[PDB]
């Protein structure tokens, strides 16, 4: 799988945990505590990882089936389905809603599928932290490109295409470098995406992962910020995470079922996907939805 | 420079 050029001199992880699962009566209790703790909340922050990728076909890292454990344990890691050809799921989607609505602020994800950003999720409410298939940027000016199909290097190479932005004065075309988003092992981070989901995760007041085992840093470590402030902390994961002891609430559930039934008990439609929609900025707010409903 | 790694 790092035939793709990438370092063999990664920590792996710890990879294979089994999954446990919330009996379905202590899952309904247990997401309801979370809508009222979202609507409850001023600043709503999520962190997302693979497993939120997984319902759409695509593999997870360190789970049963992650491309690490099965590595790790001499297999050919699966793919059912390509990047290009993967469909954004309820959980994609109803994070799309959540910003609508003013109830997220900010969304940090360790995800490169592509997906947040095709999904229609405003790119300037987004730290893509580890990269993006589809994302190539230029060397010189710093210029990103969406692409429709991936980008086709990884580990911040170049991709054999030059830059097209004409500057300011002279307009004549930049032609620097441009090269993958996507980080190897050890690479440092982005500026201003950790920049601003570092800010976004201080101040948040509630900070939501979903579907990430939180053993990657900096990135598995911003949640915690969030409590060290003052705040709440809700570790939506089917495996445990590294920071499960800091959680004021865990969730050992469907990622997508979850988010299915805090749509409902918020009282919102979770969209379809029309196909992909790079949306540079987010529209003007909707206004708040109605209170939610207590307990039955 | 803040590095993606697991640190230890
Ligand atoms: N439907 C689901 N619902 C809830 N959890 C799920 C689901 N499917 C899988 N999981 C859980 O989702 C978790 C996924 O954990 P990991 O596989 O470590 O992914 P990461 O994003 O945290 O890894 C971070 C970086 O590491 C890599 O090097 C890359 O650079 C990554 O960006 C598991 O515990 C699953 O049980
Ligand atoms: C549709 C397409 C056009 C291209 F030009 C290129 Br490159 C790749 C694709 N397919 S893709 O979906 O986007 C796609 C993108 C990236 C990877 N990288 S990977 O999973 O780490 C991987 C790396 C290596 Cl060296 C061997 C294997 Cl078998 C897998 C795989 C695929 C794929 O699933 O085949
Ligand atoms: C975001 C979900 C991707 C899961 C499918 C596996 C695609 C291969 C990703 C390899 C990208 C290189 C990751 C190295 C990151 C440094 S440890
Ligand atoms: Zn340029």
């Amino acid at each position: 799988n790092y035939a793709a050029g990438l370092s063999p001199y990664a920590d792996k992880g710890k990879c294979g945990l089994p999954e446990i699962f919330d009996p379905p009566e202590e899952l309904e209790r247990k997401v309801w505590e979370l809508a009222r703790l979202v609507w409850q909340s001023s600043s709503v922050v999520f962190h997302t990882g693979a497993g939120i990728s997984t319902a759409s076909g695509i593999p997870d890292f360190r789970g049963p089936h992650g491309v690490w454990t099965m590595e790790e344990r001499g297999l050919a890691p699966k793919f059912d389905t390509t990047f290009e050809s993967a469909r954004p799921t309820q959980t994609h989607m109803a994070l799309v809603q959540l910003e609508r609505v003013g109830l997220l602020r900010f969304l940090v994800s360790q995800n490169v599928d592509g997906l947040h950003v095709r999904s229609g999720f405003p790119r300037d409410k987004l730290a893509e932290l580890h990269g993006n298939m589809f994302v190539e940027e230029c060397a010189k000016c710093k210029t990103q490109y969406v692409r429709d199909t991936v980008v086709g290097t990884m580990g911040l190479k170049a991709t054999g295409r030059l830059c097209t932005v004409a500057k300011a004065r002279g307009l004549r075309a930049c032609r620097g470098e441009l090269r993958d988003t996507i980080l190897d092992w050890e690479d440092s981070l982005p500026d201003r995406d950790l920049a601003l989901a570092d800010e976004a995760s201080r101040n948040a007041d509630l900070s939501i992962t979903l579907g990430t085992s939180l053993q990657i840093r900096p990135s598995g470590n911003l949640p915690l910020a969030t409590k060290r402030r003052g705040g709440r902390l809700v570790i939506v994961n089917l495996q445990p995470t590294k920071h499960d002891r800091h959680a004021d609430l865990r969730i050992h559930g469907y990622v997508d079922e979850v988010m299915t039934r805090l749509m409902k008990h918020l009282g919102l439609e979770i969209p379809a996907w029309d196909g992909p929609r790079v949306l540079e900025r987010a529209l003007p707010p909707l206004p708040r939805p109605p209170t939610p409903k207590l307990e039955p | 420079t803040a590095r993606k790694s697991t640190g230890g």
